[PDB]
């Protein structure tokens, strides 16, 4: 079974500002890598699939690189409803597993 | 436009058997992809339990496959979650989505449920 | 044989190239075309097929573009579907190919292929 570990752990940025959260797996994952979004009222949506690709909706502002095990998701600025709870997933193999999480807060 | 909505009891006492009902809207279940149910401990550490596909294989996580039983009713377009004899571990919330499949880029999940959230409490509830 | 560099697509385009003395259609899809695309429902077409029964890359259509009815060669962005009209009789096609409404009966074929990094080999 393959774990990931979303790091930084819920670290917090500026009004608007760039931010480079990460994904490591205990295995090797070819890209397929998936990023959602737990909204704080509890809705969780898809952002980013295939280590790169957006889906539909999903912001310009929103970015994904990587390769092997090492993994990121950047953005150009959180203004303004960019707060909440980001995951990512593996799927090369059965069963799936998620990241610790990564919180992103506003001081 | 796809829709899930789930719906179910909130709160099952300890050793009982747990029944979440996903109901789907704008898309039939025998159509195409596959259809998952997931759990979030307060933790924060999602889980995946399982899924049904539009043909009817099931495919559940090695942790609670011995417990577990995803079926579907097609005439009213849902599939369910039935995981038994539960414990104060299985205290989450609860959601139902959908996952496509391309051969290159993977599965992916792109619909997801409102998140119907169950304790495992020992006290009582009105039914 | 022929290799098509998918490098060159920008984004919403579509380009057509010869194969065969056939035209193969490629569009490089939009992530809200690619929903569209597997969001629709088999019980409204006459040629019940999934977008991931027809491509391997979500972001990639390719297919033959030959209206099945009578041949003819069936235009982009237009129709009533968000995809390809046939001038010819009034074929509609929606943005993964699929026939919608009209009298061809068919969807529009996938022809085999391969991918190879920036370029794709269709053939
Ligand atoms: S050839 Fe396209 S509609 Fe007749």
């Amino acid at each position: 079974d393959i774990e990931l570990t979303q790091t930084p752990v819920s670290l917090a940025a500026s009004l608007g500002d760039r931010v480079t959260i990460s994904c490591r797996a205990s295995q090797d994952i070819n890209n397929f890598l998936n990023w959602y979004q737990q909204k704080p009222d509890g809705t969780i949506k898809l952002l980013i699939y295939y280590t790169s690709r957006l889906h539909a909706g999903v912001p310009s502002r929103f970015s994904g690189s990587g390769s092997g095990t090492d993994y990121s998701l950047t953005i150009s600025n959180l203004e303004p409803e960019d707060i909440a709870t980001y995951f990512c997933q593996h799927h090369i193999k059965f069963p799936w597993t998620f990241g610790a999480g990564t919180k992103l807060e506003i001081k | 436009e796809v829709k899930l909505q789930e719906s179910g009891a909130g709160l099952v006492q300890p050793s009982q058997s747990l029944s979440l009902t996903c109901s789907v809207t704008g898309y039939s279940i025998t159509s195409g992809y596959y259809w998952n149910w997931i759990r979030l401990f307060p933790g924060n550490k999602l889980e995946w339990v399982g899924y049904i596909s539009n043909v009817g294989d099931n495919n559940y996580n090695p942790s609670l496959k011995d417990r577990l039983s995803i079926t579907r009713d097609t005439s009213k377009n849902q599939f369910f979650l039935k995981l038994n004899s539960v414990t104060t571990e299985d205290t989450a919330t609860y959601y139902c989505a959908r996952s496509e499949y391309y051969s290159v880029t993977g599965y992916a999940m792109d619909y997801w449920g409102q998140g119907t959230t169950v304790t495992v409490s020992s006290a009582w509830r009105h039914p | 044989k022929v290799e098509v560099n998918l490098a060159a697509i920008p984004l919403g385009k579509n380009v057509v190239v010869k194969w065969q003395g056939k035209p193969v259609f490629i569009r490089h899809r939009t992530p809200h075309e690619i929903q569209e695309a597997n969001s629709v429902d088999m019980s409204a077409l006459k040629d019940p097929q999934t977008d991931a029964d027809r491509v391997k890359d979500p972001q990639w259509l390719i297919m033959l573009g030959i209206c099945t009815h009578l041949g003819c060669v069936p235009i982009g962005e237009a129709g009533d579907f968000g995809g390809w009209f046939c001038p010819c009789h009034g074929s509609h096609y929606d943005i993964s190919g699929r026939i919608r409404k009209g009298p061809a009966p068919l969807n529009l074929e996938i022809p085999a292929y391969e991918f190879d990094g920036d370029k794709v080999i269709v053939g």
